[PDB]
């Protein structure tokens, strides 16, 4: 009895003042949830949430028991308690209880049930009779409860599950129909697929049961059943493939209903975009999916500016999208997914069969619909679109001048995405066509928006275009947007800015001449719409940067003033560090007197700290609502991480990282303080990859600096045993790749002997824990379903190896032999035996590896001849540095394959031309280790695989091999080639066979070379 | 804000 108003006390105090409740929050967390009170607690809580009279106590609870009887752990509580505080829920839940605390006992019910824990039947039994109750909140409730807990449909007998869904998806009560569908899927979602067959067959009455939610006008509720059956697109799309063709046509039937309201229409387009991104070949082998999603993106890209046909709305507002528009957002976005995943192939013939048709239509909306429609899907369709250019825009620019300013916007969007995602062929092909269209645009005639969309579209074009291509239309350019300049909307003005900022950028030199019209306008502006001063200090150094630091002092000084009162005086804030970032560039070493300004702020954002907020079930969900923040669940418990402040984080390193690479020595007094207080604390941002990978590349960039100018040998140790320690606890294995790579420069920074025997043995650990991770990984990768990311962690492991080899000088051959066993297993899945064989060659480069030839050589000989170029590339390395590095321990090999050489050799095509000049070098080596000992032919074969113009270290041997008849002429280009190619003395050599020869034997063999070639060839001979 | 671009909420 005493417990109980305790407890009832403290609970009560939860709702109300900071003063009884801070007394009961603490009473709870520090003497009530303890090894000896937390079973009371749970007894008392799941008592209360039971037969509690008072709504809110019960609900309280029941929240909270749910809370703590996981972290309790439910497993270490007494079985005499487990069992009361079961039979207490139970008959709590079967009692009479508002809707919401029926639902939260199905949960604190939930948190009862577990593998470990021994088995109560007597929930198995109330949930099936439960389901059979004539109040739907017991039905829906139940289904919530199979929902958070799916083992339970394992438990009850199948022919008493089956009917179970059965009726549940065809349920009287929306309400238990989507908890029907919502524990349907939430079974695939927790249980493994050897489980999943037993309830698949399920899906025909699922599907079958959603014609009457349209009958009844129920959109709401489907849609709710859409998000569902979303997710199970996502983890069993092939169940769905003998009724595809029903679901595809009744996602067709929502859409084109167009009295529904937007959730049912949004959600059905989502279900059928969404079999493209986890089901492609199932789509691309049914013409009818790609006719649909055609169709229906399409007409829901009509729906804008309803009930205004002029646009006045549109046309009287800024630059940004219309959140009204909801439908045409997502039909957008839709095609765009679908034609990135399934490509032109498939999609580009049903989406054209519309367009030549919406072009055409008298209806404005169908018309610009055409113009979006094929701006979302130029990218996807890309590799078939891209070559049918001109007529493209022979349906295009025609429409440039519709009678309709949003089918001109319209037209110039597509000119502008096109610019980009055909780039830079179009820059080159299509200039001539593109800028007069865009350009003409530009003139006050237009509608504001049309004026502002057109410069839009020219800094995609621009992005991509020569400086040459865009020289002719510059005056022209430039004298439109100083019009718009003078508009009376800001947004204008802003858009005009961007437009001139990236015309200079790509016009470089040729700028030069606009620079004395611009400038005055610009500084102008900027003495006097915080946006509209960071657009025009953007412009002004952008223009710098164009012409040069020469012309760009003419303004300078009085620039660099105004930034300084700007800088001292939010969105400004961002501009202003790229600006002075972009002078930093433009003045070189004359920067350095103002790094006192410009470093100090960078320092305190790039000293934000991971901002995070320990945070409630609940209380998530809305928080995520902001696209400045995210929450993850990490280790049981909820983080709220504010996102955006991590992103600055890491632009300002990556500006801390660019004034460090720039000014070299004259960074060092900032390198101490950034290395202690910004990049090595970064390694421990586990909630934010980004300043994690920022943190790493600053490394040997702050290094360099120091050296360029004791500490540095302390600020290395600290900086490689921190990032080797990362190898061990890195989650995310692109970040691991950057660690290695930060080693690896690092390492050739510091140089010679950088690393000591602990940090050797603490490193391969890390290698070894990052290869048996991969592998593990990997070897996961069917009935249900249709990693490059692993491949070039591998790649860059390798180099970080080959590094530290090279600083301890061979002495890493002790350390290596722990991860053996591993290297071999990855030896005998093609990414994990090209890295193997990579390990390998590097070994080999350091005759006491013959404890090893007997287990790799067998594996060698065979990747040899493999199907894979990369494999015989690797392979025919490590046979060609055997003869070299141990020239005796492996003869028996080497003059073997040595035929097999010859035949890999013969190939010379792009993709593998790397592979068979690997092994041209590799048998060039074995000819010159065993000499005069070999059965001759050889060495003239050899030579018809020169020249050597790709891999380097190759072409390096090759032609010191070379300088030691009538070949004379491919002997000479045979070297000519190397040489300008750059992939390589051999001249000196060369310089005498010559001289062997008359007047005009000699000149005639440079007969065949071009003019700038023979500029090149009189500076070398 | 201030090329042309297509949006992204997958």
């Amino acid at each position: 009895e005493e417990v109980n108003r305790t407890l009832l006390q403290i609970v009560q105090a939860f709702a109300s003042d900071n003063q009884i409740r801070s007394v009961a929050e603490k009473a709870l967390s520090e003497e009530w949830i303890t090894e000896n009170n937390i079973e009371y607690l749970l007894t008392f809580l799941a008592e209360q949430a039971a037969f509690s009279q008072d709504t809110t106590v019960a609900a309280l609870s029941a929240v909270l028991f749910r809370k703590l009887a996981l972290k309790a752990p439910i497993t270490h509580i007494r079985k005499e308690v487990l069992a009361q505080i079961r039979s207490s829920l139970l008959k709590g839940f079967l009692s009479e209880r508002a809707d919401s605390i029926r639902h939260k006992l199905s949960d604190a019910i939930a948190e009862c049930v577990q593998d470990d824990l021994p088995a109560w039947p007597e929930l198995l039994q109330a949930l099936i009779e439960s389901l059979k109750s004539g109040n739907p909140n017991f039905r829906e409730s139940s289904f919530r409860i199979l929902t958070t807990v799916p083992y339970l449909i394992t438990a009850v007998d199948i022919n008493s599950i089956l009917p179970i869904f059965q009726s549940g998806f065809t349920d009287a009560s929306d309400n238990v129909k989507i908890a029907a569908v919502t524990a349907f899927v939430g079974y695939f979602k927790q249980l493994p697929k050897s489980e999943w067959s037993k309830l698949g067959i399920l899906l025909p009455s699922l599907l079958n049961s959603l014609p009457r939610f349209l009958d009844d006008g129920k959109d709401d509720a489907l849609a709710s059943v859409f998000e569902s059956l979303i997710e199970l697109v996502e983890l069993a799309p092939k169940l769905f493939k003998d009724m595809f063709d029903q679901i595809i046509q009744f996602t067709d039937m929502v859409i084109k209903n167009k009295d529904l309201e937007p959730p049912a229409r949004t959600t059905a387009l989502e279900l059928l975009t969404v079999f493209s991104e986890n089901a492609p070949q199932m789509c691309k082998s049914n013409q009818n999916y790609g006719q649909t999603l055609v169709m229906v993106t399409l007409i829901m890209m009509t729906e804008v500016s309803i009930d205004d046909d002029d646009a006045a709305e549109w046309i009287e507002s800024d630059d940004t999208d219309d959140e009204e528009e909801v439908t045409y957002d997502h039909a957008r976005q839709a095609l765009d997914r679908v034609a990135l995943k399934l490509g032109g192939e498939y999609l580009a013939a049903p989406l054209f069969q519309y367009l030549q048709q919406m072009i055409t239509s008298t209806e404005w909306r169908e018309r610009f619909a055409a113009m979006m429609a094929l701006s979302s899907a130029a990218e996807g369709c890309a590799d078939v679109l891209i070559g049918e250019i001109p007529k493209i825009l022979d349906m295009v620019i025609p429409l440039i001048n519709d009678p309709h300013p949003r089918v001109q916007y319209g037209c110039c969007n597509v000119l502008g995405q096109i610019s980009t995602d055909f780039s830079p062929f179009i820059q080159r092909t299509a200039h001539d066509r593109i800028l007069p269209a865009l350009i003409s645009k530009l003139t006050s005639e237009c509608t504001s928006r049309v004026q502002t969309h057109a410069a839009a579209a020219l800094v995609n074009f621009s992005e991509f275009a020569s400086k040459d291509i865009l020289e002719p239309y510059l005056d022209s350019l430039l004298t439109n947007l100083l019009v718009l300049l003078q508009s009376n909307k800001l947004y204008v003005q802003e858009q005009a800015l961007t437009t001139i900022a990236f015309i200079a950028e790509a016009a470089k030199n040729k700028f030069i001449k606009y620079y004395d019209t611009l400038m005055p306008l610009l500084l102008n502006v900027l003495k006097v719409n915080s946006v509209l001063k960071g657009k025009c200090m953007e412009c002004a150094t952008l223009i710098g940067f164009a012409v040069g630091k020469e012309k760009f002092h003419e303004h300078s000084q009085e620039l660099i003033s105004i930034l300084v009162a700007l800088q001292n005086s939010d969105a400004l804030r961002s501009y202003l560090e790229q600006s002075w970032s972009r002078i930093c560039r433009i003045l070189g070493d004359d920067f350095v007197p103002l790094l006192p300004i410009v470093i100090p702020p960078l320092l305190i954002t790039a000293k934000a700290t991971q901002d995070v907020g320990l945070i409630e079930e609940e209380e998530a969900a809305n928080f995520q609502q902001y696209p400045d923040w995210d929450v993850v669940q990490v280790q049981g418990k909820h983080i709220a991480i504010h996102t955006s402040v991590l992103d600055d984080k890491v632009s300002a390193m990556e500006l801390l990282q660019s004034y460090a690479t720039l000014l070299r020595g004259q960074f060092a007094v900032y390198v101490k303080e950034v290395m202690e207080e910004i990049a090595l604390p970064s390694l421990d941002f586990y909630l934010h990859d980004g300043v994690r990978a920022a943190g790493a590349t600053l490394i040997p960039i702050l290094l360099s600096c120091l050296l360029a100018a004791e500490e540095l040998v302390l600020l290395w140790h600290k900086a490689s045993s921190k990032l080797i320690g990362g190898l061990m606890s890195e989650p995310m294995p692109e970040i691991t790749q950057v660690y290695h790579n930060s080693l690896v420069n690092g390492i050739k920074v510091m140089g010679d002997n950088c690393l000591s025997e602990d940090q050797l043995a603490a490193f391969t650990k890390g290698v070894s824990a990052n290869l048996t991770d991969t592998y593990e990984r990997m070897q996961d990768r069917d009935e249900y379903n249709e990693d490059f990311t692993d491949e070039d962690l591998l790649d860059e492991i390798n180099k970080s190896i080959a590094a530290v080899l090279k600083t301890t000088n061979g002495h890493y051959l002790k350390n290596l032999e722990n991860i053996w066993p591993m290297i071999n297993t990855f030896l005998l899945e093609p990414i994990l035996v090209i890295f193997a064989l990579v390990v390998i060659g590097d070994l080999i480069q350091y005759e006491q590896t013959a404890s090893m030839k007997n287990a790799f050589i067998p594996k060698v000989t065979e990747c040899l001849i493999s199907p894979d170029a990369r494999i015989r590339q690797a392979a025919s390395y490590i046979i060609g540095v055997c003869a070299q590095y141990a020239p005796s321990t492996y003869a028996d090999v080497c003059i073997p394959t040595l035929d097999t050489l010859v035949q890999i050799v013969d190939s010379k095509l792009e993709e593998n031309r790397s592979s068979t000049e690997n092994a041209s070098a590799a048998i060039a080596k074995i000819l010159y280790a065993y000499n005069s000992n070999i059965p001759d032919t050889y060495t003239a074969n050899w030579f018809k695989t020169l020249p050597t113009i790709t891999d380097k270290e190759a072409a390096s041997f090759n032609y010191q091999f070379l300088s030691q008849q009538s070949n004379i002429s491919a002997v000479v280009d045979s070297v000519i080639q190397a040489l300008n190619e750059r992939s390589l003395t051999v001249i000196s050599s060369v310089k005498k066979l010559l001289g062997f020869l008359p007047s005009s034997d000699a000149m005639a063999i440079f007969n065949r070379y071009p003019a700038d070639i023979m500029e090149k060839v009189h500076k070398w001979f | 804000a201030n090329k042309v671009t297509k949006n992204k909420s997958n």
